[PDB]
């Protein structure tokens, strides 16, 4: 709930060079049609989806992949750091460490990395070829900046490391490292802003659990639903349309009642009403780091969270 | 048939559609009824996103089915 001024200085440069800048892989040449799949530079849907919105005749570019999304993940990685420490046996990553083992310095380095996570987007295009291209751009944007200005903070082993996380390579595990694990889990919380209750609570397949089940499985029901309500308060603070939740509607969403009941035994009952988007809060969040940061620090972290 | 279009906040309409009706066709319909431009609508059903070329019958969407609309800002 407080971020180092050197973290916000990196978010200032990112906002100027990447998150402020329009979506350049858009228009007719990036339209897609399965029926004629290679009649265009796009090989999948999503290039023209939510490219900008208008607040007081001002363009808010890549609104759903913009400043408010990017900076909300840092607060989530700062909450889960303490949530992980409360666990007797926190999940142990492929590198042999847990998020709890991470020191306060690694978290500041991890926060600087989270800024470039989706910064390399040129569009909302989501098909693995667009997703992995955009993650590669964000990774190279990080490497150049980090090698030039942040050698006083990062070692050359750590740039290689954190670039590999942001890239999210084809053949790297989820939690392949305790920093990338947490960077993913931070990215993940924030999906709540653009996903049906299914992918949030039921999981989008028989395998995958669902976002909130993940928070409950890893951090316990109590800490796990605290983390979810805080994500949704930070939606409210940044003018995002806060979704509603309804365990009574899960059976009528076209799933097998196994994956609903699984979600119902895990999540429990949840009924809670949604809140409507605000142009004013969104614009305050979207057009400056000072206004984004200021709007988000105001919001109470749960009672157990005590920053070191 | 009728199919339900709910925003994540919970503001819902129905539409009269036919199962071989493209999502581009239904996005044009949602604009006719509500004034929301097609490319400000991200549509989702049974935890997959919906695509413009494909049909309702390619997602198994049947009478009184709820689709989920992601809208960032009304009038934006």
């Amino acid at each position: 709930s407080i971020l180092d001024p050197e973290v916000l200085k990196v978010a200032e440069y990112v906002y100027q060079e990447r998150l402020s800048k329009p979506y350049t892989e858009v228009g007719p040449e990036w339209e897609y049609n399965h029926k004629t799949p290679y009649a265009t530079r796009a090989t999948g849907t999503g290039h023209n989806l939510q490219r900008f919105i208008t607040i007081d005749d001002q363009r808010l570019h890549r609104p759903i992949a913009g400043l408010a999304h990017t900076m909300r993940t840092l607060f989530y990685s700062q909450l889960m750091y303490e949530a992980a420490k409360r666990q007797p046996h926190p999940h142990r990553c492929a590198d042999g460490r847990t998020i709890a083992d991470l020191s306060v310095q690694d978290l500041k380095k991890l926060n600087i990395a989270q800024l470039f996570f989706v910064a390399g987007r040129e569009s909302e295009a989501s098909y693995g070829d667009a997703y992995h291209r955009y993650h590669l751009y964000g990774a190279k944007q990080f490497e150049a900046y980090a090698r030039k200005h942040l050698t006083h903070l990062f070692s050359e082993k750590e740039i290689v490391l954190y670039s590999r996380c942001i890239e999210d390579r084809i053949g790297d595990r989820f939690d392949e490292t305790a920093e990338g694990y947490l960077i993913h889990l931070s990215h993940m919380i924030d999906l709540m802003r653009c996903k049906s209750p299914v992918e949030v609570f039921i999981g989008h397949s028989r395998g995958v659990s669902g976002i909130v089940p993940t928070l409950i499985q890893l951090f316990g029901r109590e800490d796990g639903l605290d983390i979810m309500h805080y994500a949704r308060s930070l939606f409210a603070a940044t003018g995002e349309a806060v979704p509603y939740i309804s365990s009574s509607e899960w059976p009528h969403l076209g799933i097998e009642s196994d994956r609903v009941e699984r979600a119902l035994k895990i999540v429990g009952s949840l009924e809670v009403e949604g809140q409507e988007a605000d142009a004013k809060k969104t614009a305050q969040a979207g057009f400056s780091v000072d206004g984004c940061y200021g709007a988000l620090v105001k919001i109470d972290t749960p009672d157990w969270y005590h920053q070191v | 048939m009728q199919i339900f279009v709910k925003t994540l906040t919970g503001k819902t309409i129905t539409l009269e559609v036919e199962p071989s009706d493209t999502i581009e066709n239904v996005k044009a319909k949602i604009q006719d009824k509500e004034g929301i431009p097609p490319d400000q609508q991200r549509l989702i059903f049974a935890g997959k996103q919906l695509e413009d070329g494909r049909t309702l019958s390619d997602y198994n969407i049947q009478k009184e089915s709820t689709l989920h609309l992601v809208l960032r800002l009304r009038g934006g």
